[PDB]
């Protein structure tokens, strides 16, 4: 009942949904069932849209990501790029680092693509640090991160 | 309900049982094939009185076939269920769509819309029944119930019961 | 496949409401009817058993058989044991079942006051052995709850119902 | 599919109490049915203390996610998996995972919630009744197997126990009419006889509940002076009014099957014996 209602309205809404928080926003579901459903589904990123970096089409809705943990995907991204002129609170600039982690612009002169230095980032001290700051057991959430990263939806 | 009913019996025997003991042989085929049965129009025949001095005449040859054709009249007791008539029972399995019950050979199915709503079905007890705070029927439990609807079949008969109304339900 | 000794029956055009089976109404339809005929096509009523009496008489015909079985030299799985066919076997089995589980008069004596408490009664002179039967099987305890279990003594208000309750009880091995 | 399991459940939300007792009473049905798990891992892993505390603390944190944050098992696998694996360093300082639970293990949690919730309205409408019982004097037997009531038999053995010791006052309360025979109206009539006081005298209830519950001999079950015989005739006698019963033969037996009934209604023997046979019971066909 509840996935016929969903397709119906998404059907009556337009063509195809925009982003994970618009399950939300346009009143398509409720929060429990959103919280529950929201690292199940996805919509597949193109980097031919993400021209645009207004794109409402998030990139980390198209992986495995909870929604509750896109800030500390963009945090982890940021760790990797070892730029630390970003502070932790300018999210543009951290959809503009993931922008250039995942589809940077200029092609990396070596074969290792940007994606793959996150295994340079020590997944345990980020891990106790979320445990001191927040009193949360995210290591094994930090390691799904960084596969997701690593491969976007890699074939279980 | 029992009953006595005087019955009769259409009985054909092949030529190769012309014998002395052929009076005897068509007795124990009566009660072979009488004893047990279920016909729609008369119930249940459980017993056949007198069964060793059944008198069965004399016997026709149906011309063209040599087979003789016997016609025996016997007393025997016979249960039919009536539609309104309230009876005991023992429950014999409990489901959620009801529970059936047992009236000697006749199982008597009860559907949850014919039963009291106090009587929640529990299918966590143990083992599952359909209890209320002062009652509690299950497998084995004796119920006395109201038979609404009877079922003809071939050669069986289904009988609906009912615990709705007054001096129903566990007893 | 049994035949009864009603035959007959032919097509008519008239269609009547005493045809349909109700053990409320009393309307047992014409195989059950209260005229019965004999082999000797002599007049005859319905035979209706109470659990009592059907109990005595299958327990009475079915260890006559075992007696005859055996040249004529009590438990109810062998006297069930002794009957052929399975399902006829099964059939007798639950029956007895039936009928031991729920008998209310396990002594011929008991059976017998019975039955002439509820035939020569001057009341019970009109009362259908059908009603009797129902009387003497479900064992009521009031005359409400017999009115209401059985809707046809509720017509037959000449009956001294409570005192005739109060006398199957006591009758009633307790 | 929580609605659907759900849908049978009219009361749902229990108390801190209740939700509780339902976490002890989860964690203790998967110590019961793990027993096997949770031994290897302690073998295996001796060197940690404590696992199993780690895993209560694991079951209780599921429990509190399935049922307050109604969260679906698939999703706390992939999202709260931290919590159902507990990651201890060796003595090389090495990171060993130790899978404490599976999926397997989450549904498992799901269909014991739901069987708790079911027998929590059982227990409830048995601590009702016992106060609508209203006892001066509140009964130990009572209190002991109360506390310790985990099954549903256990607490149709308590409802036994306190319809047959109180039947007239369980009768009354429900008085408090369609003629069912109570099953226990003879027994009452002993206890308004002048029989009972034999059935006292053959044996006090508390002290046979005390020496029961002790496995030992706290007292001696002191003989009467005059035989059962004795007694019965003289009292029958001298109560010819009062004693219902016609011949003392009559009355003995009465009096054996009112002290068989109370020995089969002792919540202890009950327990005892399911206990033995549920340990060292063998089956035949």
């Amino acid at each position: 009942r509840k996935a016929a209602g969903l397709i119906q309205s998404i059907q009556r809404i337009g063509s195809n949904l925009v982003n994970r928080a618009h399950l939300i926003t346009e009143q398509l579901t409720s929060k429990t069932v959103f919280l529950n459903m929201a690292s199940f589904v996805y919509i597949v990123f193109d980097p031919d849209v993400e021209r645009n970096p207004q794109g409402e089409m998030d990139l980390l809705d198209s992986t495995r990501i909870h929604p509750e943990d896109y800030s500390l995907a963009r945090k982890m991204a940021a760790d990797a790029l070892d730029i630390e002129d970003i502070d932790d609170d300018d999210e543009s600039a951290m959809r503009n680092a993931i922008y250039e982690m995942v589809f940077p612009r200029s092609p990396p002169k070596d074969e290792d693509d940007l994606t793959f230095k996150l295994d340079e980032l020590i997944l345990d001290d980020y891990a106790t640090e979320l445990e001191r700051k927040h009193q949360l057991k995210k290591r094994s959430t930090l390691q799904i991160i960084k596969e997701e990263l690593q491969s976007r939806y890699r074939e279980i | 309900m029992f009953f006595l009913k005087d019955l009769s019996l259409i009985l054909t025997l092949h030529p190769s049982y012309f014998g002395p003991q052929m009076n005897q042989y068509l007795r124990e085929k009566l009660l072979t094939d009488v004893e047990g049965t279920c016909t729609g129009q008369f119930g249940y025949i459980v017993t056949v009185l007198d069964g060793m001095n059944i008198d069965v005449g004399k016997g026709r040859i149906i011309p063209g076939s040599g087979s003789a054709e016997f016609e025996v009249k016997y007393r025997a007791v016979v249960w039919k269920p009536f539609k309104g008539e309230v009876v005991d029972a023992i429950v014999s399995n409990v489901s959620p769509i009801g529970f059936f019950a047992d009236v000697g050979p006749l199982n008597v199915f009860v559907s949850t819309r014919l039963i009291p709503d106090n009587l929640v079905y529990n299918p966590s007890n143990s083992p599952p029944a359909y209890m209320s705070n002062d009652e509690l029927i299950t497998k084995g439990s004796k119920v006395r119930l109201k038979v609404v609807g009877t079922r003809t079949d071939v050669n069986e008969i289904y009988a609906i019961g009912s615990i709705k109304e007054d001096f129903l339900g566990a007893i | 496949v049994s035949t009864s000794t009603v035959g007959a029956r032919r097509r008519r055009a008239k269609q009547q409401v005493d045809d349909e089976e109700n053990a409320t109404l009393l309307r047992l339809g014409p195989e059950f009817a209260l005229k019965q005929y004999d082999h000797d096509g002599n007049e005859h009523d319905l035979i209706a058993l109470s659990l009592s009496e059907s109990r005595l008489l299958i327990r009475e015909a079915l260890k006559a058989r075992s007696r005859a079985r055996n040249g004529g030299v009590i438990d109810d799985d062998e006297l069930a044991k002794v009957t052929s066919g399975a399902v006829a076997n099964g059939v007798v089995k639950k029956t007895l079942d039936y009928l031991n589980t729920f008998a209310r008069f396990k002594d011929e004596e008991t059976c017998t006051a019975v039955d002439q408490l509820l035939h020569n009664s001057s009341d019970c002179s009109v009362l259908h052995p059908f009603e009797i039967a129902q009387l003497s099987s479900l064992g009521c305890e009031d005359v409400d709850e017999a009115i209401t279990l059985i809707p046809s003594l509720a017509a037959k208000k000449e009956v001294n119902l409570q005192r005739i309750l109060d006398e199957l009880n006591r009758l009633e091995d307790p | 599919r929580f609605q659907a399991y759900r849908k049978s459940i009219k009361n749902y939300k229990l108390s801190d109490v209740d939700y509780s007792n339902e976490r002890d009473w989860i964690v203790e049905q998967l110590k019961l049915e793990k027993r096997d798990f949770l031994q290897h891992l302690t073998q295996a892993h001796s060197s940690v203390a404590h696992l199993e505390e780690k895993f209560e603390a694991s079951v209780k944190k599921i429990v509190d996610f399935i049922a307050i944050e109604s969260f679906e098992v698939p999703f706390i696998w992939n999202h709260r998996r931290d919590y159902a694996l507990h990651t201890y360093n060796d003595d090389s300082n090495n990171t060993i995972i130790v899978k404490l639970l599976n999926e397997d293990d989450l549904w498992r949690i799901v269909q014991l919630d739901l069987d708790y919730h079911s027998i929590h309205d059982k227990k409830a409408a048995l601590s009702s009744i016992y106060k609508q019982l209203d006892l001066d004097v509140v009964d130990p037997t009572y209190e002991e197997f109360f506390g310790s009531a985990r099954t549903l038999s256990e607490l149709q053995d308590i409802d036994d126990y306190l319809t047959f010791n109180y039947s007239s006052q369980v009768k009354n309360l429900t008085a408090v009419m369609k003629r069912k025979y109570s099953k226990y109206a003879i027994y009452d009539r002993i206890r308004q006889d002048a029989i009972y006081p034999v059935v006292q005298s053959i044996a006090n209830i508390s002290q046979m509940r005390e020496n029961l519950a002790q496995s030992k001999r706290l007292h001696q079950v002191e003989d009467p002076i005059e035989s059962p015989m004795d007694m019965i005739a003289d009292i029958m006698s001298t109560e010819k009014d009062k004693t219902t019963f016609i011949s003392s033969e009559k009355a003995y037996q009465a009096v054996k099957q009112f002290f068989s009934e109370q020995l089969s209604y002792e919540p202890f023997i009950r327990k005892t014996i399911r206990t033995a046979f549920q340990s060292f019971g063998v089956i035949n066909i």
